[PDB]
RNA sequence: GAGUACGGUAGAGGGUGGUGGAAUUUCCUGUGUAGCGGUGAAAUGCGUAGAUAUAGGAAGGAACACCAGUGGCGAAGGCGACCACCUGGACUGAUACUGACACUGAGGUGCGAAAGCGUGGGGAGCAAACAGGAUUAGAUACCCUGGUAGUCCACGCCGUAAACGAUGUCGACUAGCCGUUGGGAUCCUUGAGAUCUUAGUGGCGCAGCUAACGCGAUAAGUCGACCGCCUGGGGAGUACGGC
């Protein structure tokens, strides 16, 4: 029942099947009383650096709201995932809507 | 041999007590080096500007035997020769793209050693 | 200018990223110390998503 | 404040004396006391949480003044207080 | 730390551009401050100075 | 006065797990050839078995550059990478509620830097001891080259510091001026400053105090409650006994 912001980095390699995982990372959040209040696609963007040997990634925005086994579960398939990289999961104290990349 | 190697990368290894200058291709191959020390500057002139410029001018003539006329500059830790060494580069024929300081900067890491209480 | 700090608005975080990477101090730019803490904890937490580089010589 | 609104909500209207009564000293004897049992789970897990082992023990101390207080002005009412709660242990 | 040479410019003030970049970022600074461990007595001893001379 | 209920704000407050970048070291490979390293100068040391330098890769540990600020939080000791989880307190606004429920505190109990001790891990850098090289009349040092415990982690113990603001806690009063952090209110609704107010954090300064230095709303001024402590220096925070 909080709301949480995550940014993942998907290998530019799997750049097609990005709509494959979050498809499925959807269906598998909103089960227990899950909603998706925010989901981008910034695309495949230039790192600043290597993360491991790619230039660039797939990078993703998606701000749910969960408990804490939804995103356990959820935080669990980044890890024994190799085609995500560098994931962040954020907590909002409130759910928003906007853009402020795309643009 | 002649390598044949036209852009080059010239490292200036500047310490408090010796200059290294080392020219190198683009992948990091060396080619030629010399030292302050190694230029008969032993003691208080190996730590001299005119002793790098020395090691810079001998290393820049052994790297025009490869047929080397454009390098970059990668100058590297502090000490009297950083900017000395490269101004001998320009003597001898050379055109340098971009000088750059590649002198490490820890992000408060290891621990140096202790003060000397001279 | 109602502008909330978040680590995805880059283009005002290059604004008070210095020319090597580093992170202006609030005396140079004349910020709050409020915006300040929020903007420092921006730029190291884009930092880490690769949107900026930890300093200019990175490779 | 581990206690959240909701469960704050709970206990002070079956401690209350009055409608719209916060103050009163069975509401902050149940106050701190749900907050005291709750904190024991964390402190259970987190042995080492020194700094916050400081504020339970306030709540403690708190608690034990206002029973102190209780025990002056009314001992009926003070009696059925620790009885409902499972004080005085 | 870093800059590039352009056309039709003498070399020399392309070497004074440079020592320019280098102490806006101040590394040379920055590497004389790690040459020996400060204790953390005698760096907030430094500090406190750093700020009574600011005031 | 003290406290509770509500919204919000800031924070290196604490605990448990992950994750990142820079750098050091070690190892592997390529280039490449006489030095590298160090110092006041040297030498020990490393290097022709190919060092240093340079490039690519790998492992590992520790600390988190810039932000950074007489800045912030904490009872103090202390706390600086990011994120998630658990959790304490403070500040802030009004209304609502209890109605002196308060202060201090001998004993007692809890926390308490660093070093140190025990068991088990870990070990990159640094480095007591130790070894060698210098300097010196000598040098059990300062300087250099190495380097063990330790520094790191978990669980226990210790219980001491110039643990200092050398200033016990709590409450009230007494000119002002200049900064700064978190709020609030009103003019400015300003776009963007100004005036009050509050909790901190600094610099001057009237009065007052002080042996003087200086303190001066964060008092060492005017008071009040309680507690701890001192009675010349050395012997000595030592001996003896107790814990």
């Amino acid at each position: 029942m909080r709301h949480y912001e995550i940014v993942f980095l998907v290998h530019p390699d799997q750049s097609e099947q990005v709509g494959g995982m979050v498809e499925r990372y959807t269906k598998a959040i909103e089960e227990d009383g899950g909603k998706i209040h925010r989901l981008e696609d910034w695309g495949r963007r230039q790192l600043a650096y290597a993360i491991n040997n790619v230039h660039k990634a797939h990078y993703v925005l998606m701000n749910v709201e969960c408990s804490a086994k939804a995103l356990a579960e959820l935080e669990d398939n980044f890890r024994y995932n190799d085609a995500v990289i560098r994931n962040l999961v954020m907590r909002r104290d409130e759910a928003v809507t906007e853009q402020s990349e795309m643009l | 041999v002649k390598k044949t190697v036209v852009d080059g990368i010239a490292h200036i290894h500047a310490s408090f007590n010796n200059t290294i200058v080392t020219i190198t291709d683009r992948q990091g191959n060396a080619l030629s080096w010399a030292t302050s020390g190694g230029s008969g500057f032993r003691g208080s002139r190996k730590s001299t500007p005119f002793a790098a410029q020395v090691a810079a001018e001998r290393a820049g003539q052994a790297a025009l035997e490869y047929g080397l006329k454009n390098l970059d500059v990668n100058v590297k830790g502090p000490g009297p020769g950083r900017e000395s060494a490269v101004r001998a580069l320009n003597a001898c024929g050379y055109k340098i793209a971009s000088i750059t300081d590649v002198t490490p900067i820890p992000h408060n890491g290891c621990r140096p050693p202790k003060k000397r209480r001279v | 200018g109602v502008k909330e700090i978040d680590y995805k608005d880059l283009n005002t975080l290059k604004a008070y990223v210095s020319e090597t990477g580093k992170i202006v101090p609030s005396r140079i730019t004349g910020t709050k110390a409020k915006y300040q803490r929020q903007l420092a904890t921006a730029i190291k937490r884009a930092r880490y998503l690769a949107l900026l580089p930890y300093t200019d010589s990175h490779g | 404040m581990a206690l959240s609104v909701e469960e704050k909500a709970q206990i002070v209207n079956e401690y209350k004396q009055a409608e719209g009564d916060t103050g009163s000293p069975e509401v902050q004897v149940a106050l701190l006391s749900a907050n005291i049992n709750k904190l024991q789970d964390h402190f259970k897990a987190n042995g080492k949480d020194h700094h916050s082992r400081r504020g339970l023990i306030r709540m403690v101390n708190q608690r034990r003044k206002l029973l102190d207080y209780l025990k002056g002005k009314d001992v009926s009412r003070y009696t059925a207080l620790i009885g409902r709660l499972g004080l005085r242990r | 730390p870093a800059v590039k040479v352009k056309e039709n410019e003498p070399f020399d003030v392309a070497l004074r551009r440079f020592k320019r970049s280098c102490e806006k970022a101040g590394v040379l600074a920055e590497v004389r401050s790690r040459e020996f461990y400060e204790k953390p007595t005698a760096e907030r001893k430094r500090k406190a100075a750093a700020a009574v001379k600011r005031h």
